[PDB]
């Protein structure tokens, strides 16, 4: 049986004292009159609905929640924090693949208005809002991770503290090999390869590679890695690029240009 | 009531050297910062003593290091005008502001007042070290907008420091300038001059003089 | 109508320099908390001496300004070395309008201390026409800023003068001067005034300098 997902309704993994969220022990396996188990730190909590409510967050709420339904797996953690302060950089989630969006909002204690809000990526405002929003990355990479904090106008000049974001990667540049010899007599075999691999352990993600001439293709998203050409002409000659994706296509990258002599 | 938000406008004097030099230009300069990227056309009007003027000149955007633009207009004024009190306005439009900024500077008002220019030798004390401080004492003068330079046989003199201006018991200003040079230059004999340039004085300027004599 | 995001703000301040190089006067530093609303007066200090906490301040009664808010101030005693040394001083304040308690703290401004030269300067010849006259006491070399310039003649203090603002100097240290000025049947009848600076660098934290019509 898969395992059990907390979702955080609203999303943000950092609330304030005395604040409202909602936890949501997902199971794919849909059951019905079957009671859930809900875990702060290890230790089992005395509710036993499929959601689970703070009403009014303090320390004590703090921490790593896990869950468990029917015959799942109990669930990857998710982290809780309760703050006190002026303004809290609030996030969607602490890691994430390269491609999954990220949510930021700068939040007011006690919902007051700030504006004039900056958004800050390692001591550097990346983001400037006249009045105060919530911003979304949508296609992550790893770049944006660092150090979130905002700061906003309010009666005075308020500052949120820090909170850290990792971006984790999928996969290097693809680059683009050279199967022995170059230059070469035309009339010998070709091997060409796109040199990437996983660095997270996804058991069936599927990369699709495909190889360029200057800019015209040759073969389109192909699950297999390796182009060959039966045997030389140098017409095939020149300019040569690998593109490796998923397969929504929302991670790609690029290679250096191959060195092809025929 | 949110109006709250929007671009905000700093309007800056001309340099005191350049309104009393009418070699050098002079100019109001109008800096507009919080522009965001999502509005950012900015506009600007100028007026003297209220009357619109279209001679000013504006840079292009510049994004500044927190990713909002700022944008800057510079007025070149005539040394008069400001001289005899012309105010400037500066007026700055753009869409996220609920209705335009306007900023005025001018001259500092009330009569002018000639400074006295005043040469001191190092302290007695002082020829001891290596180094001696030569002293301009300027005092008296108004308003407190004024520059003070040192120079020796046609040259500047590349070691000196200005007090800012202070505010004397009768309304009037005062300031010093320590010059620092060499124990042999002065004990050589070198003439050295302080330059005071303020508004009050005849071709707004006059220097006086120092050197070692005994 | 959502109103804006604040509070009260915490302003934290330094002895007096004269204070603290002076064995027989009291140094002080102060915390200052302003916009302390009419709904949530209540304030609560704690002071901290190098991390340690002390409890011997002093809390004056509050005052309105005009812009209808209150201004709370304490004052806590510090002792001259301690704040010599460089020791921190630690002002927590509390208040129910403040989502955590502030901290401020302050110490002596860092940085090797420079001795002050002090040098003074006769009026110019050409000050001699007028009616009053400028004595004039060049104080350079010092660091920190933290200084304390007066004039006295005849075991009395002459206040009639006017000192600059600590300039920074193209090496790093600071330098000043103080302007007394004085009618000039004074200064050409022989009295003697003098330039009384202290500081910490100096020797017993005090010099002087005189200055006469010299024939
Ligand atoms: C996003 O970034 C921007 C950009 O800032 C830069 O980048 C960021 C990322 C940081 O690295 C930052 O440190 C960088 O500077 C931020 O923009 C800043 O915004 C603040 C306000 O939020 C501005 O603060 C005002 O500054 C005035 C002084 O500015 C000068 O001095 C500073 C250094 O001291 C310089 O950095 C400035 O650029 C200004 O420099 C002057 O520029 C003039 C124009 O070029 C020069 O004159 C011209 O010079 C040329 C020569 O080239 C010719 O000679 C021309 O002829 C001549 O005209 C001038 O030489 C130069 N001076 C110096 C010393 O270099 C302050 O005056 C002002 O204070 C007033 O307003 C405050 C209200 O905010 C108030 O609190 C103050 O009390 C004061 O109020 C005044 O009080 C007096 C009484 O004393 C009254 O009489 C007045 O009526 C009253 N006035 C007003 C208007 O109320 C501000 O502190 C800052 O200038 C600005 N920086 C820049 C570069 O533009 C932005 O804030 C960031 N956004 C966010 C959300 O974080
Ligand atoms: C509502 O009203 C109140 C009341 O205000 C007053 O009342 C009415 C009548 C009004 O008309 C108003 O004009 C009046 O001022 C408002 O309260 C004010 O709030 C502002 C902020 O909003 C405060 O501004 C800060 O001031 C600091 C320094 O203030 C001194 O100097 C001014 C005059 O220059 C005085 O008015 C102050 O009272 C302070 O004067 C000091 O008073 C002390 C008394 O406790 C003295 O110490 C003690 O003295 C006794 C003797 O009595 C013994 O000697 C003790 O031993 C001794 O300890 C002290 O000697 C005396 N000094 C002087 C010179 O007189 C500024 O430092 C501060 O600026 C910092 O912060 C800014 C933003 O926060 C920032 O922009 C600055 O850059 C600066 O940041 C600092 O920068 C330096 C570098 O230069 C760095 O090294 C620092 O690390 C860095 N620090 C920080 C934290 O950033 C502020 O400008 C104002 O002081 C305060 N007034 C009073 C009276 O308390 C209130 O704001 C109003 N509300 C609204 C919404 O308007
Ligand atoms: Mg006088």
């Amino acid at each position: 049986a898969p395992k059990a997902v907390i979702k955080l309704q609203p999303p943000w993994v950092s609330v304030f004292q005395e604040e409202s969220v909602t936890l949501h022990c997902e199971v794919p396996h849909l059951p019905g009159s079957s009671s859930t188990q809900w875990f702060l730190n290890g230790t089992a909590i005395q509710t036993s609905t499929p959601t689970y409510h703070i009403t009014s967050a303090s320390e004590d709420d703090s921490g790593e929640y896990r869950c468990q339904r029917g015959l799942s797996g109990r669930s990857d953690p998710i982290q809780l924090e309760v703050h006190r302060g002026w303004l809290l950089l609030q996030v969607s989630s602490r890691v994430l693949t390269e491609g999954e969006p990220l949510a930021l909002r700068c939040h007011a204690w006690k919902d007051k208005l700030v504006y004039n809000v900056l958004y800050y990526r390692n001591g550097k405002a990346f983001k400037f809002f006249h009045w105060n929003s919530n911003l979304t990355i949508l296609k992550t990479n790893m770049s944006h991770s660092g150090t979130y904090h905002c700061s906003g106008m309010g009666k005075r000049r308020y500052t949120s503290a820090g909170i850290s974001v990792t971006v984790k990667e999928l996969f290097p540049a693809p680059v683009l090999t050279a199967s022995v010899t170059s230059p070469l007599l035309e009339g010998t075999p070709v091997t060409l390869s796109c040199e990437t691999k996983l660095l997270l352990q996804r058991p069936g993600l599927q990369l699709y590679f495909s190889f360029y001439m200057g800019s015209k293709t040759l073969r389109g998203r192909d699950t297999s890695s390796e182009y060959q050409i039966l045997t030389a002409r140098r017409e095939d000659s020149g300019l040569y690029w690998c593109e490796a994706a998923t397969e929504d296509g929302n991670v790609l990258k690029r290679s250096p240009e191959l060195e092809l002599q025929v | 009531p949110e109006l709250l938000g929007g671009p905000s406008v700093f309007l800056f004097p001309p340099k005191p050297k350049d309104t009393l030099m009418i070699s050098r230009t002079p100019e109001v300069t109008c800096v507009v910062v919080d522009v965001s990227h999502e509005d950012p056309e900015v506009k600007f009007n100028w007026y003297v003593d209220g009357v619109e003027v279209h001679n000013a000149k504006t840079k292009p955007r510049e994004e500044q290091y927190n990713s909002t633009y700022r944008v800057v207009s510079v007025l070149t004024v005539l040394h008069q005008d400001w001289l005899n009190g012309k105010e400037y306005k500066c007026k700055v439009s753009n869409k996220a502001l609920p209705a335009p900024i306007e900023k005025t500077i001018s001259k500092a008002k009330g009569q002018p007042r000639e400074p006295q220019v005043y040469t001191l030798p190092p302290s007695r004390d002082e020829l001891t070290k290596n180094q001696v401080s030569l002293t301009c004492l300027v005092k008296g003068f108004y308003p407190s907008d004024i520059a003070v330079e040192w120079e020796s046989n046609g040259q500047p003199e590349n070691n000196y420091k200005t007090t800012p201006p202070v505010l004397d018991s009768d309304g009037s200003f005062f300031l010093y300038s320590k010059l620092t040079v060499d124990k042999s230059r002065w004990q050589q004999g070198n003439v050295f001059s302080c330059s005071v340039m303020h508004e009050a004085l005849h071709n707004h300027y006059t220097q006086k003089s120092l050197s070692l004599s005994p």
